RNA sequence: UGAAAUUCUUGGAUUUAUUGAAGACUAACUACUGCGAAAGCAUUUGCCAAGGACGUUUUCAUUAAUCAAGAACGAAAGUUAGGGGAUCGAAGAUGAUCAGAUACCGUCGUAGUCUUAACCAUAAACUAUGCCGACUAGGGAUCGGGUGGUGUUUUUUUAAUGAC
RNA sequence: CGUCGCUAGUACCGGAACUAAAAGUUCCGUAGGUGAACCUGCGGAAGGAUCAUUAAAG
């Protein structure tokens, strides 16, 4: 084990939780990973180090700072601490423009159909797939499993496209049968 | 006592590079695919075939004198996404727990100021 | 101030009956499961029942009613329960 | 049948004495049958922290090219920087104005080039405003002021001088000042410098530069 | 009409027995079906490439 | 899959059909059977094709211990795949989506039927009944009216079908003639490729393409190579004098202004004409 | 069986840990 | 909060 | 690709690095905020004229509103004659035709997409809402101008301006 | 347990031999269409379901 950093620049408008979550954000790291924490308040950066003498995994630094770097994307602090907690866990990220490029009206639509009443929409895909997503203005990212994101990146990409909400929550559904069968 | 390298990583929809060259770049040091290390087309993006492909160019940098690399991670680019997908993160992570030291992390994917029209047309793609 | 300026400006430019329709329904639920709106006294229905006889705004005499009925717009379900509905809401106001 | 790296050879690199850490690092060729030739006009690029060991300039990047080669030794030249995608993404936000200005001017030693610098618009101590956006004339105004200056500074330079001007952010500090009362701005900074044109080669000015 | 369809008959009879005077086979002639493609595999170039070599 | 049930229709087809008795009927789509037992009421013997084996099997219980039960004989395969027997008369409501290749099937019979009543897809019917300088008027067109005579029957409704299509239908009557025209195939289909890109635009502007010059060129060498006369093969060899042939035979058949879609059989057929006269051959 | 339009109250990381058991 | 400013 | 297959590839594909050429388009800043009669309008700088609002104790004195006739402009697509032709791409060709959440996918790609000189005058050209004028509620945000303050910051000599 | 079959193969002069054979979304304008129960290109509309975060020159 070598002496390493990280430097994630967290984003202004994810500061302030950040200073909330930062009570439950550091015993994780400090502990279990044994390593070594601060931000640079002047560069508004969260520094994560390799303490050489006391940290023992290799693979600690990398995950530490994939699991600030869920929660700079505006993932739940749970939502990412289970990054820590598991190996297999990735993020997918995409825009609409990619999809289709719509704006204007169109585009604030198309967030609206991904989302859905009350968010109903984006919690059937959530529940269905296995996966959390956040849906950043026209920004989509999507953190699961590699089989998880792919399933959860088509029902949003078909609702960018216009498939309406009803059949995509049908589709989910069938989806959802063959994940507890298999 | 400690000689630095380049780890390119281009993180494309089907496939994943793991590309270590020289610091100058001209130099290429070991390039092993997704393709490489499995049986089907399928599997080639997934991040067990991005695991396998680190793992052989760490092995590789280590033989021929390389101890530590600059990353590089970068994704299709162009009129198409800009994020790497998870093919990249695991082979980031997987260079880390190859033991090779990782100086520095930057993203260079090719972002256009504007660009060409994107090949779905009208109604888009991507179904 | 800014955000619900945003939020109450996007919500303002969709006006698709299906989404303010919804929209009402959950409205009426919230404020007759918390009675929010104060019991009518004995008087106050007086004064409304004074005012539906005395004008008859809720028969099928008016402009808008009329025009469907003599050109069949009617025959369709969804004009027809906007006709009815109208046409309780005087009922209501005609109860004693 | 043959393993290039029986064949490839390694060579380290040293930087111009404008910076602090000349060593930055070695690179391979294949051993000469020249390898010189491929050598020359090889272009590396890194960090400023490594060359001045300080974590302030860790979004700053210099690309230097090859020119000299002298027992193992690669003597190179400044050719380039840039800022790290990241610091400039971080830079633009929402609720503000972005000026950008590009100048194209020659040095003194006749090497051509073209410095791209940005700034921003910034909410005063007091604002309730939600935004800083500025007028257009302000803007105007502003870029003018900044191309007088970036022309001001190259014309009456050498290169190494003005490498050892970027180095401090100075520059940044004397637009700060120029720009002061026209309107408040933050994060004013040489985004990119180009190399267009080089000179005819000179190698006592590059052994002068080197020590 | 009909006496102009008339006319018309005899012209398309005359143009047509001229083009049996003039006629020939169409297996080499290449196809107008090709006019989208504007670019070229090798495997058809080999195609090609062989019946250029059996005409001579 | 959409199913007919308006009887009178399918009486109108049957009947205008006009089956004499010594007649073989090649009946497509036989579906339940409700043209197929009509058609063996008046017919020598009618051939069936089905795609379905469970359909077809149907249509022999509807139609064991009948009298018309020896007259009927049934094809299991793809229509297109199958080698047909001999027959005189084509009733099909078969699904659109093999209409324009049938067609030409039909054509293309070594021994055509003299009259068949196709169903279609209603534009696709106004199509092939496109008259010269009709907005739909299109290669289909010129191309089967050269090999046929197209006419309509019926125009046929939504409410008929059921499950409803999203698109109206037609009853049209194609009748092969014989004589065939003693015309190439292939260098009419040519012709009418080249000239049909932008049916509104001028001939020469159809020819002004650059892939269309090289086809023209390469088959101008092959014809000049059949003829014995050697050809020199570089790729630009030839331009200058195919560009002038092109020039040439526009201006006198004075066809070169005319827009594809204006133009008539007798117009194609003389500039099919003088290309051969000047040596090009298109196909 | 009918899904769940609202916030699972187990966390991914719960929810992945009951696939595992 | 521990780590706020200082290493932690 | 759901898996394949046309496709390119030991003459080195894909990927890496130093360049050069061609034609489009102006990301992030970007906000139904700004301008224009509408259609529409987003890189820097210069030139040409044009314009709304504001200030005015300047000037003319009904010169005005609406508008058949008649005229200017009119997104995208499209036509005539040149230039240009990178990307995408109607048409056409071709690989595969197995599996229904991934069921229309792939490759080549003519016309077009760009520009010059004229035609065509159509859109859910939408606030599905003619133009002018008067009156009829509270509130605080934003854009442009103007007025007031013995208000903050800057002018780091003052100040005066600029920004708040 | 016998005979000839049928499928594959080997030889021989239709015939006559040998071996093997685990199966039973809704549209508008324009322009096109030759696997058209409809597709496609360009521009436009909602007459289409807004959840989370968000002064970090803090
Ligand atoms: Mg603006
Ligand atoms: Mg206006
Ligand atoms: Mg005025
Ligand atoms: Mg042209
Ligand atoms: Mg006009
Ligand atoms: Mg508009
Ligand atoms: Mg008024």
């Amino acid at each position: 084990i070598k002496f390493e950093s990280r430097k994630i620049m967290v984003p202004p408008h994810r500061m302030t939780p950040l200073r909330n979550s930062w009570t439950k954000i550091y015993p994780p790291l400090v502990e279990h990973l044994k390593l070594q924490v601060r931000m640079n308040l002047k560069t508004k950066s969260v520094e994560l180090r390799t303490n050489p003498k006391f940290t023992t995994d290799p693979g600690a630094l990398q995950k530490g700072a994939d699991f600030i770097k869920a929660f700079t994307l505006g993932f739940d602090l749970d939502d990412s601490i289970a990054l820590l907690r598991l190996d297999d866990l990735y993020i997918e990220t995409f825009e609409v423009k990619d999809v289709k490029t719509l704006t204007g009206d169109h585009l604030s639509r198309a967030i609206g159909r991904i989302a859905g009443k009350d968010g109903k929409t984006k919690f059937a895909i959530e529940n269905a797939t296995r996966t959390r997503i956040v849906l950043a203005d026209s920004k989509i990212h999507i953190l699961g499993g590699f089989t998880h994101i792919r399933m959860a990146r088509e029902s949003v990409v078909s609702l960018i496209l216009g498939s309406p909400p009803g059949k995509v929550y049908g589709n989910l559904r069938t989806v959802a049968s063959r994940l507890k069968e298999r | 006592s400690q000689v630095f390298g380049v780890a390119r990583i281009y993180a494309s929809f089907n496939d994943t590079f793991v590309h270590v060259t020289d610091l100058s770049g001209k130099e290429t040091i070991a390039r092993v695919t997704g393709g490489m290390k499995v049986k089907a087309d399928r599997d080639e993006s997934s991040p067990y075939a991005a695991m396998l492909a680190a793992q052989d160019v760490a092995a590789k940098c280590k033989e021929v004198g390389i101890t530590a690399v600059h990353v590089k991670i970068r994704a299709t680019g162009g009129t198409r996404t800009k994020t790497p997908g998870p093919g990249g993160q695991a082979a980031l992570r997987a260079l880390a727990r190859s033991g090779l030291r990782i100086g520095r992390i930057e993203d260079v994917t090719p972002v256009p100021s504007d660009s060409t029209r994107k090949k779905g047309g009208r109604r888009g793609r991507r179904l | 101030m800014f955000r619900e300026e945003r939020k109450a400006r996007r919500l303002k430019k969709i006006k698709s009956k299906t989404y303010r329709k919804i929209k009402k329904k959950e409205l009426m639920k919230n404020r007759e499961l918390a009675a929010v709106s104060s019991d009518e006294d004995n008087e106050d229905h007086d004064i409304a029942r004074a005012k539906e006889r005395m004008t008859l705004k809720h028969k099928t005499n008016s402009k808008w009613a009329k025009d469907m009925i003599k050109h069949g717009m009617t025959n369709d379900a969804e004009t027809r329960e906007e006709m009815e509905e109208m046409l309780r809401q005087g009922e209501r106001l005609k109860a004693k | 049948v043959v393993d290039p790296f029986t064949r490839k050879e390694w060579f380290d690199i040293k930087a111009p004495s404008t910076f602090e850490n000349r060593n930055v690092g070695k690179t391979l060729v294949n051993k000469s049958t020249s390898a010189s030739d491929a050598l020359k006009g090889r272009v590396v690029e890194v960090c400023l922290a490594d060359l001045q060991g300080s974590e302030d300039h860790s979004f700053r990047k210099i690309k230097l090219r090859v020119d000299e080669v002298q027992g193992k030794n690669l003597l190179t030249n400044f050719h380039g920087m840039d800022f790290t995608t990241d610091k400039l993404r971080s830079m633009v936000r929402k609720w503000q104005t972005l000026i950008e200005a590009n100048v194209t001017v020659k040095t003194s030693d006749d090497y051509v080039l073209r410095i791209f610098a940005i700034a921003f618009t910034r909410k005063q101590a007091n604002q309730v405003k939600r935004h800083s956006y500025a007028q257009s004339s302000h803007i105007r105004a502003i870029r003018k002021v900044i191309s007088e200056i970036l022309t001001k500074e190259v014309q009456g330079s050498t290169l190494a001088q003005l490498t050892s001007k970027l180095i401090p952010e100075v520059i940044n500090k004397e637009i700060e000042n120029a720009t002061k009362d026209i309107f408040p701005l933050q994060n004013i900074h040489v985004r990119k410098v180009k190399l267009l044109k080089q000179p005819k080669f000179d190698v006592g000015a590059l052994m002068a530069l080197h020590g | 009409k009909f006496i102009e369809h008339q006319l018309k008959r005899e012209e398309r009879k005359t143009i047509i027995g001229k083009l049996q005077d003039y006629k020939i086979d169409t297996s080499l002639l290449t196809s107008s079906k090709r006019l989208g493609e504007g670019r070229q595999t090798k495997k058809e170039e080999f195609k090609e490439a062989l019946s250029l070599e059996r005409q001579g | 899959q959409h199913i007919l049930k308006n009887p009178l229709v399918a009486q109108g087809i049957v009947d205008k059909a006009q089956i004499r008795p010594s007649d073989v009927v090649l009946e497509v789509g036989p579906g339940t059977g409700n043209l197929t037992v009509r058609i063996l009421e008046q017919a020598k013997n009618v051939v069936a094709v089905e795609m379905d084996p469970r359909m077809a099997a149907e249509l022999t219980k509807r139609v064991r211990g009948t009298p018309v039960e020896k007259k009927l004989e049934i094809m299991l395969g793809d229509f297109m795949k199958t080698e047909l027997p001999y027959f005189d008369i084509c009733i099909s409501n078969t699904p659109y989506q093999i209409s324009s290749p049938l067609v030409f099937k039909l054509i293309n019979q070594p021994r055509p039927p003299r009259v068949s009543i196709l169903m279609f897809q209603r534009e696709f019917a106004l199509r092939l009944l496109a008259r010269p300088g009709d907005s739909l008027y299109c290669r289909l067109s010129a191309n089967v009216q050269m090999w046929a005579n197209v006419t309509h029957i019926m125009k046929v409704g939504k409410n008929n079908f059921r499950p409803p299509p999203q698109v109206e239908s037609s009853v049209v009557r194609l009748e092969i003639k014989n004589p065939r025209p003693q015309v190439d195939y292939n260098e009419w289909d040519g012709l009418l490729r080249i000239v049909f890109v932008r049916k509104n635009r001028t001939i020469s502007a159809g020819f002004k393409s650059t892939t269309v010059m090289d086809i023209l060129e390469k088959n101008y060498k092959t014809f000049l190579a059949m003829n014995n006369e050697m050809v020199d093969d570089t790729k630009g060899s030839m331009h200058d004098v195919v560009k002038e042939k092109i020039d040439t035979v526009l201006k006198e058949t004075d066809l070169g202004d005319k827009r594809a879609g204006k133009c008539d059989q007798n117009d194609f057929l003389r500039l099919l004409y003088a290309f051969h006269q000047v040596g090009i051959h298109f196909s | 069986f009918e899904l769940s339009d609202v916030k699972s109250s187990k966390s991914l990381a719960e929810i992945y840990e009951d696939d595992y058991t | 909060l521990p780590g706020w400013g200082e290493w932690a």
